[PDB]
């Protein structure tokens, strides 16, 4: 309800107290403050509020009871783009220890979560679960360099999932991500050119660049550019 | 090519590949036009900001 600045600091103080406790941190997910706090941080540049929100973030990722709890909180963070803000604040410097020590801790933990989501097993599992929705694995270039060969595993079952979704995905996000990942496979693994020609990903993306959703068109154009990175 | 059949193979291959390259070349140049205009729509305000 857009309460005043001091009141924002006070309630973030309260949620930071709750996050301090492991079980209260586990409880409060039923509200998921982070989507609100991430964007409200953009306006609340004041040291008070920025410090307290950073502390609450550290408390979430520290006192989360399970690996899955840490993944839930971190996923909220990254999909709401907290990592770039933490990098910007790290470039920034402040009065006291807590702000910068918390930014550094959050960079550590968010990086670990990004690596976890970039796990090859996570990539396969999102392909199986239909979660082609811009998890950090998709844009982590190092993961693609390390694991582009993993798309050949199980006799190219990952590419097969992608190329079936290219004609089964009702969700434009899923369709676009499938085309983009198909292109990235060719970018990162040269022999994949003929594999994609065999599976029809070539034709599918070169067509879906005329898909009804401009996002799908754009991603398909990116994928076809990947295929045409060279001969 | 080594034989006339290989000429047919290579001719079809190069026809397909140059057609694909022409398609993606037109598409990429139009994409440059599109993205460059997207930026230009506000770039002067970007500059002054």
């Amino acid at each position: 309800n857009k309460c005043g600045f001091q009141l924002q600091y006070q309630m973030i103080f309260s949620i930071w107290l709750l996050a301090f406790s492991p079980q209260m941190c586990e409880h409060l997910r039923r509200y998921n403050i982070i989507p609100v706090l991430s964007d409200i941080l953009q306006e609340s540049v004041k040291e008070k509020v920025t410090r307290i929100i950073l502390a609450a973030f550290r408390n979430f990722l520290e006192k989360s009871t399970e690996r899955e709890t840490r993944q839930e909180y971190a996923l909220a963070m990254i999909q709401c783009k907290v990592l770039k803000q933490l990098e910007n604040l790290e470039q920034q410097k402040y009065d006291d220890e807590d702000i910068s020590e918390d930014i550094k801790f959050l960079l550590e933990k968010l990086g670990e979560s990004v690596q976890d989501l970039s796990s090859f097993d996570e990539y396969s599992s999102e392909l199986k679960s239909g979660r082609l929705e811009w998890s950090p694995v998709h844009k982590s270039e190092k993961f693609w360099r390390e694991n582009a060969v993993r798309l050949n595993e199980k006799n190219y079952e990952l590419l097969k999932i992608l190329t079936k979704l290219l004609e089964v995905s009702d969700d434009p996000q899923v369709l676009a991500v499938a085309a983009h990942d198909v292109g990235e496979y060719v970018r990162h693994y040269p022999r994949g050119k003929r594999v994609i020609e065999q599976l029809g990903g070539k034709q599918l993306v070169m067509n879906h660049m005329h898909h009804e959703d401009q996002q799908v068109r754009y991603n398909a154009l990116l994928a076809v550019q990947k295929l045409m990175v060279h001969n | 090519p080594e034989t006339p059949q290989e000429r047919k193979e290579m001719a079809s291959g190069v026809n397909t590949r140059i057609d694909d390259l022409q398609m993606v070349l037109n598409q990429t140049e139009d994409h440059r036009q599109r993205v460059l205009q997207a930026a230009a729509k506000n770039i002067r305000v970007w500059f002054i900001k």
